[PDB]
């Protein structure tokens, strides 16, 4: 019985391939190895952490390096706008001379893709100029990678894994990663930006050989020293500073204006340095809360305990969490899932808003990419965290200690819960939907006049609190009349109301029923997609059905045919399903924003607001109507540069209306195939010479349900994005 | 107006737009007779139009740059500025005939449980029955609320449950 | 199959049997047999093209054609 | 037990009429663990109307 | 061989015996039902999971149930 | 099968009425190069009323591709 899977001898000992493809399959589940201990774990974990550090580390050193090779920065420094930057250069021994041509031109002397990564952007905007540096920065993270993986290496050795004190250890890492790991974090991204960057801006070159011969600011630390901060901030750049150049210069640091620099249409590099210094202080200040071996700090316990209502309300509070927390680490691995998933939502949220990177809100295609690429990343985050809460439940949960606080309270109104969650998701599906399709039959017969359009009073309330004063309601920061309008008149409400008066820039566009029918649809997908998650995360410990559910772990394909039959009841199958919810929402969100941002580029935002509330204006006038260069990267004529993008569509379709045989056939059916598959071939004359080793079945079912998902996906998520890029940038 | 719109009757759009309606109205109907009952049929047709626009602008409707109307939903905003006719009457009325139609189905359903045969009369309907809860179906809210006050809709805990809770 | 052998047959006729005599104007002029030994060709020349007076026919008598096209979808 | 007819209400967690009320069909006067026997009017995920039970795991009501 | 465990519910009606193809089952006296039967599964090696006696066995918290495990030439049933 | 067949006959017939009373049948037969066969048509109610088409003949309604017209010339 050959060593297949090593971890798991009984597969090991399988004839059949489902050795091969469950061995593969559960290659990380360390919880479910041989000879598993909790220290083991640990340092296994460890191990795997510094495997991920190093190969982001990797990552990002690659990129730099491509660049420094083969791109076009130190021309695109010069001309921000007509210099496209170059990605890679390409190599194919099948191209032929059309597709060179046409691939070469684009970037230079030899075809070469257009990243529309930002990266120029970014690094040109953090001071970045000359590819000497570009290659001194990846070849410098190249070294840290190294480092991290004989880190991992020495870790791993027997005279240094660690100790499961130093593991568990909580107030210890958290003063430290509250103080050090965030705190001088910032504290030093601050200093490389006032010590480098905005002398750059002053189109003054700052290199490590001379950054000891320069003062960031007229004088040396003496007004701080004084107590004077105000000094620091005079003299800020004029409206008028070329950027990266000392004309239109000022001699503030920690300037707080508010409103983009009038060119660069990109906030003051002066203000990110306040901002991240501001954020170093409070994160360091913040650090000294808790006990470590000094006596002084908190006890988190005590904290714990303490923290339950009286009234019995929720009866014993937070009672026996601090273990169960401290012990279970699948409850750990969905909290920081979670946060992570909002963060990246955030992230995106605030990118398209207020970019803040040098000339950025030009490249359209760098926008819509960075922001739907994001998107799409925080997605499957909060998927996941849901997914191994339901896990936590399954095998880490206690009732004993957990019992009577909130988390039993959970299991016991879960039916509530439940079955609100189930009327919200139906009351706004029925109602959007009904809305839509009487807007699209209102305009079939061409009676416009009498469709529905509802006006987002609430959103256009909040905006005209905010200063966008265009609608009317001039209250509390369009009304000069504000105390806080008249208090903060002087520091950065200038540069906010101008941008935000604006309407070119990205920031608060104006609205209409359009959004406020697309707000709506976004609510529903995201009410129903938490349903079916959370649904599966509870009914996993027992069903009224399966009352001994948490007998068969997390994954099981069935439960027999009996009762009625049970196809797909594990909350695994549950998630599995929540999958597609999740899919359907962030594509809905992507469309909108692509739809309302190319209408602004273009100027008939009008069109948007018209062809935006009736589904056969969305679909002809943004898709039939958007496809019809895509579709003609080639023809029987010849070619272009998106012939390519034209092939990807293609072949994500095929992706996709593959993986749909795996989604719906199933498995006897195959197998009876490969039954008289086999018998041929061991029949058939001379053939039964060779002989397999691991012998042919069908896949199964919850594989071949997992493999019909990648497929289903994959095409997806491939036909959008060519879709989206060929559009924007053949177009602008 | 509210918000940056105006009045319907007002808007250039709504204007536009009606001219361009009519140009294409009679631009088509120059085809046929004027006895045709197609001819007759397009006249009525063109008649209901200016009706419909007629109502729309005397509503005291708004109607951005888009010329089409549009609706408001606060009450206090409804009503300050006289247009609780789009939002608020509408939602009451429909609120009212659903708590109706659900409070005559609860009724049934608990008439005809305490009986001898619950799926044949699940499967089979009892006309005197159905009629008599119709009409006293009436008076729902009334009785609803002093169920209510009686505490009697709310059931104690005996549900069916499963095995945690 | 079925699907796949009405798109050949309605294709073959629009494209090169077809049309008005002046000689013959073709509907689509005979794009056929070049366009449809290629998948791209195909989607695009063929149904992305046809797709027009469908997708357009609204105002107008045909409008319930394209409701139709979206319900079934 | 309760005399034969009696109504009993069901507390086994497991049992698909938990919670629930149902109809004695009869008690075993000998020693047999779940000498209870109680009909119902709901057949559970597989088409069955009656159930046997020890003496705790129901109260007549 | 998948796993399969009775309970003290078998009521040795012999359902579950009266249903398995693979022989994994018979039935033994007993004391605790007036059948004086209980159910008793000697063979799991030849159960392949059909699951058929789970589809039969009436009490109504089942009474004896299977549990999928590894597999090898005796256990799958796979004719080659 | 006798059910089948009734049912069948039912349509049948209902096919020819609709064409006897509400077809633009003997204006097509007058000119069928130029008139198209139309016999089914809509009712003026809340807007439905925009598909009757002008198929020729001064009439209106919707365009039919069953070919009763030309089969019955035929006979
Ligand atoms: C980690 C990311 C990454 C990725 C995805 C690639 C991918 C590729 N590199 Mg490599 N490359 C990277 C980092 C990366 N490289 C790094 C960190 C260096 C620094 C030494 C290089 C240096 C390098 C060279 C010198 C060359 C490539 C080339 C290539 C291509 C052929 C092999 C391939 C597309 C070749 C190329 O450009 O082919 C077109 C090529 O000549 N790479
Ligand atoms: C955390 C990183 C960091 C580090 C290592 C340094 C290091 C230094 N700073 Mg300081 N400095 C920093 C952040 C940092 N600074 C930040 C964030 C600010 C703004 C609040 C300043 C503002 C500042 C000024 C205004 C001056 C220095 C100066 C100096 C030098 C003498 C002190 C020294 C090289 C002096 C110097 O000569 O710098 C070159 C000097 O005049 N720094
Ligand atoms: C609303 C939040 C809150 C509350 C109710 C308290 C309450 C308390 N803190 Mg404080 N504390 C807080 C936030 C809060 N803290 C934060 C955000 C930090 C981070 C800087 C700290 C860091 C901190 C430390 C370092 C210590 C306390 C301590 C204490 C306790 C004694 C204070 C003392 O000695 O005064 C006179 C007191 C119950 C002391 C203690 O022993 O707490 C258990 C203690 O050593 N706190
Ligand atoms: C005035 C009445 C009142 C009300 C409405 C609330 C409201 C609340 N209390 Mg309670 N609470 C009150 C007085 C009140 N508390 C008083 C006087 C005490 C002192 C015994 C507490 C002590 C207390 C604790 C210790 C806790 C609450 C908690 C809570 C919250 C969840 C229940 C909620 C905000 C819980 C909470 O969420 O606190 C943040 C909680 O753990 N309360
Ligand atoms: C593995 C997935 C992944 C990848 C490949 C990228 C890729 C990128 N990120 Mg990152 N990013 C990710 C996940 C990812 N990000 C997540 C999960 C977060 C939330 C913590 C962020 C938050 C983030 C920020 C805040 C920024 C980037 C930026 C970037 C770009 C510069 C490198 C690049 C397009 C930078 C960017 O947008 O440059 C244009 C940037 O400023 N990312
Ligand atoms: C920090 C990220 C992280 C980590 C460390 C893990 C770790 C793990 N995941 Mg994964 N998982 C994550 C995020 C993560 N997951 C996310 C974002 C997704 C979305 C695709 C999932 C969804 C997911 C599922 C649905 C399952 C796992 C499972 C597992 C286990 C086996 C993985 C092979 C392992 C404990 C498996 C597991 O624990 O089974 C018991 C399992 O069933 N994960
Ligand atoms: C809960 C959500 C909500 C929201 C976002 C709004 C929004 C609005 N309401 Mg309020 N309102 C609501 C529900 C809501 N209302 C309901 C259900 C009622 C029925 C009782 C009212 C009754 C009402 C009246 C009678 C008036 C408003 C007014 C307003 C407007 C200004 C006040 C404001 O900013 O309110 C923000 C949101 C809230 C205050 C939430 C609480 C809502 C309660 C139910 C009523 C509060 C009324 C408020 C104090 C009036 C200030 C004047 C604004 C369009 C005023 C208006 O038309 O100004 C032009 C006004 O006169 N509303
Ligand atoms: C007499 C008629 C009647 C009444 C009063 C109720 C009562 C209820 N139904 Mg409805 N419901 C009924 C028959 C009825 N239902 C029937 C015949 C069906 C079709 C199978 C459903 C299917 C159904 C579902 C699936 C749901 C409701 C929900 C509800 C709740 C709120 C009302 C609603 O939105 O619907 C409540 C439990 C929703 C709920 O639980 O809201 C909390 C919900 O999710 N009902
Ligand atoms: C073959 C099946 C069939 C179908 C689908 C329809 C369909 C229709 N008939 Mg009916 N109709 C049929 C057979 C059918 N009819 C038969 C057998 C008769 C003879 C009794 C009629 C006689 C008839 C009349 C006289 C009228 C309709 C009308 C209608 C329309 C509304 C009812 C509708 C288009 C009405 C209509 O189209 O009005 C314009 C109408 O007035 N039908
Ligand atoms: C076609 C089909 C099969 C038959 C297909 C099988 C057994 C797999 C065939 C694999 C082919 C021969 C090669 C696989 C090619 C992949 C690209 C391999 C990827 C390998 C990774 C390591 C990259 C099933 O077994 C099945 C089971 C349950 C439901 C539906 C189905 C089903 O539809
Ligand atoms: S799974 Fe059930 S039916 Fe199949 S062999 Fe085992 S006991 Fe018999
Ligand atoms: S487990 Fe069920 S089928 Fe098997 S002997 Fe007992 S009562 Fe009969």
């Amino acid at each position: 019985t050959k060593l297949f899977p090593k971890f798991s001898q009984g597969l090991a000992q399988d004839p059949t391939t489902r050795r091969i493809w469950y061995g593969l399959a559960m290659a990380h589940d360390f919880e479910s190895h041989d000879g598993m201990t909790e220290e083991n774990l640990y340092q296994k974990i460890f191990a795997s952490h510094f495997g991920q550090l190093s190969i982001i580390f990797l990552w990002t050193s690659g990129n730099l390096f491509h660049v420094a090779w083969q791109g076009n920065f130190e021309q695109w420094v010069t001309d921000p706008v007509h210099i496209r930057p170059i990605a890679h250069a390409i190599w194919d021994p099948h191209f032929g001379q059309p597709a060179v041509e046409a691939f070469t031109r684009g970037g230079a002397s030899g075809p070469v893709n257009i990243s529309t990564s930002g990266v120029y952007q970014w690094w040109y905007t953090i001071g970045m100029r000359t590819n000497q540096d570009l290659y001194v920065g990846s070849v410098f993270l190249a070294l840290v990678s190294a480092i991290f993986l004989f880190a991992g290496w020495l870790h791993l050795q027997p005279n240094f894994q660690p100790s499961l004190s130093w593991f568990k250890d909580a107030e210890s890492r958290l003063n430290h990663h509250l103080s050090g790991l965030f705190g001088v974090s910032s504290l030093a991204w601050t200093g490389h930006l006032v010590h480098v960057a905005i002398p750059e801006s002053r189109g003054q070159h700052v290199g490590w050989d001379n950054f000891l011969s320069v003062l960031p600011h007229p004088q040396g630390l003496t007004p701080f020293f004084t107590g004077n901060w105000a000094a620091y901030a005079q003299s800020p750049d004029t409206a008028s500073h070329v950027f990266g150049t000392a004309q239109g210069s000022g001699q503030a640091i920690l300037t707080f204006l508010g409103g983009f620099h009038p060119q660069t249409q990109s906030l003051w590099l002066t203000d990110m340095a306040h901002h991240h210094l501001a954020i170093a202080v409070i994160f360091i200040v913040a650090g000294h809360m808790y006990r470590t071996n000094f006596g002084i700090g908190h006890r988190m316990q005590a904290i714990l305990e303490a923290h339950t209502p009286p009234s019995g309300s929720l009866g014993a509070g937070h009672k026996g969490l601090f273990d169960t927390v401290n012990n279970s680490l699948h409850f750990q691995l969905g909290l920081a899932l979670a946060s992570v998933g909002t963060i990246t939502s955030l992230v995106a949220q605030h990118m398209y808003s207020l970019p803040p990177y040098a000339f950025q809100a030009i490249d359209f295609t760098t926008q819509a990419a960075l922001y739907t690429h994001h998107q799409y990343i925080a997605g499957f985050i909060m998927c996941g965290a849901f997914a191994h809460g339901a896990i936590f439940f399954i095998r880490d949960y206690d009732p004993e200690q957990n019992k009577g606080n909130v988390l039993a309270r959970m299991l016991d109104h879960k039916e509530a819960l439940i079955s609100h969650l189930s009327w919200v998701s139906l009351f706004l599906g029925f109602h959007t939907l009904g809305l839509y399709v009487h807007n699209d039959v209102m305009q079939a017969f061409g009676t416009p006049e009498k469709q529905i359009l509802i006006e987002p009073v609430f959103a256009q309330w909040i905006q005209a609190a905010h200063g966008k004063a265009l609608y009317g309601f001039d209250f509390l920061l369009s009304s000069k009349t504000s105390a806080a309008f008249a208090n903060g008149q002087s520091l950065w409400l200038p540069g906010w109301l101008d941008a935000i008066n604006n309407n070119q820039n990205s920031l608060f566009l104006t609205i209409g029923p359009g959004d406020f029918l697309v707000h709506h649809a976004i609510a529903l997908g995201l009410h129903t997609t938490t349903l079916i998650l959370v649904k599966g995360a509870l009914d996993a410990r027992g069903s009224k059905l399966m009352p001994d559910k948490k007998d068969f772990g997390y994954s099981f394909p069935c439960d027999g045919p009996g009762r009625g039959g049970t196809c797909d009841i594990s909350a695994y199958d549950a998630f599995y399903l929540a999958v597609f919810w999740m899919l359907n929402t962030i594509g809905w969100v992507t469309f909108y924003w692509h739809w309302k941002h190319l209408t602004l580029w273009q100027g008939n935002v009008a069109q948007f607001d018209e062809s935006s509330t009736y589904l056969m204006g969305w679909l002809r006038d943004y898709l039939w109507l958007n496809s019809s260069q895509l579709i003609n990267g080639y023809n029987p004529f010849g070619m272009n540069s998106l012939s390519v993008w034209a092939w990807t569509f293609l072949f994500g379709h095929l992706i996709y209306a593959t993986g749909f045989m795996f989604l719906i056939s199933w498995r006897g059916y195959w197998q009876e195939l490969i039954e008289t598959l086999v018998w041929a071939h061991e029949k058939t004359p001379l053939a039964n010479l060779v002989y397999w080793k691991d012998k042919p079945v069908a896949l199964s079912i919850v594989q071949a349900r997992l493999v019909g998902l990648a497929h289903f996906s994959v095409g997806y998520i491939f036909t959008y994005a060519a879709f989206l890029i060929a559009s924007t940038s053949g177009r602008f | 107006d509210i918000a940056g719109l105006t009045p319907c009757s007002e808007s250039k759009a709504y204007a536009k737009l009606e001219k361009k309606e009519l140009k294409t109205l009679e631009k088509r109907l120059k085809q046929y007779e004027a006895d045709s009952a197609p001819a007759v049929a397009l006249k009525a047709t063109m008649e209901r139009t200016k009706a419909r626009f007629a109502n729309y602008a005397k509503a005291g409707l708004l109607c951005g740059n888009d010329g089409l109307p549009h609706l408001i939903a606060d009450p206090g905003l409804a009503l300050k500025y006289g247009h609780a006719g789009e939002v608020f009457i509408p939602t009451f009325g429909f609120l009212y005939v659903a708590g109706y139609i659900g409070y005559v189905g609860r009724q049934y359903l608990i008439a005809v449980k305490g009986e001898a045969k619950p799926t044949d009369k699940e499967i089979i309907i009892d006309v005197p029955l159905a009629t008599k809860l119709a009409w006293q179906g009436a008076g729902w809210p009334l009785a609803a609320v002093q169920e209510l006050q009686r505490g009697t809709l709310l059931e104690k805990e005996e549900n069916i449950t499963v095995s945690p809770r | 199959s079925l699907s796949i052998v009405i798109f050949h047959f309605s294709w073959k006729m629009q494209s090169d049997v077809w049309g008005t005599v002046t000689g013959v104007s073709h509907i689509t002029g005979g794009n056929f047999a070049q366009s449809a030994n290629t998948i791209n060709g195909w989607l695009r020349d063929f149904l992305w093209a046809q797709s027009s007076q469908v997708i357009q026919s609204y105002g107008s008598a045909l409008s319930a054609y394209g409701l139709i096209f979206l319900g079934a979808h | 037990g309760p005399k034969r007819g009696s109504l009993v209400k069901i507390l086994r967690p497991e049992s698909y009429w938990f919670n629930q009320v149902g109809k004695v069909v009869s008690v075993d006067q000998s020693g047999v663990r779940y000498p209870v026997v109680v009909r119902f009017e709901n057949q559970n995920y597989a088409g069955v109307t009656t159930n046997n039970y020890a003496l705790d795991e129901v109260v007549a009501a | 061989a998948h796993i399969v465990k009775i309970y003290d519910t078998c009521i040795g009606c012999t359902q579950c015996v009266r249903a398995c193809p693979l022989d994994v089952l018979e039935m033994v006296p007993w004391d605790g039902c007036k059948a004086s039967q209980m159910a008793s599964a000697p063979r799991t090696e030849d159960c392949v999971g059909c699951k058929r006696c789970e589809t039969a066995c009436p009490t109504d918290f089942l009474s004896v149930r299977v549990y999928l495990g590894s597999e090898s030439t005796r256990s799958m049933g796979l004719s080659y | 099968h006798f059910g089948q067949l009734g049912i069948i006959f039912i349509w049948l017939s209902g096919m020819y009425f609709h064409g006897a009373r509400f077809s633009n049948y003997e204006a097509w037969l007058s000119d069928p190069t130029h008139i198209k066969p139309s016999a089914q048509v809509v009712w003026p109610i809340v807007g439905q009323e925009i598909l009757n088409g002008d198929v020729g003949g001064g009439f209106q309604g919707i365009q039919i591709t069953s070919g009763f017209f030309q089969l019955w010339r035929a006979s």
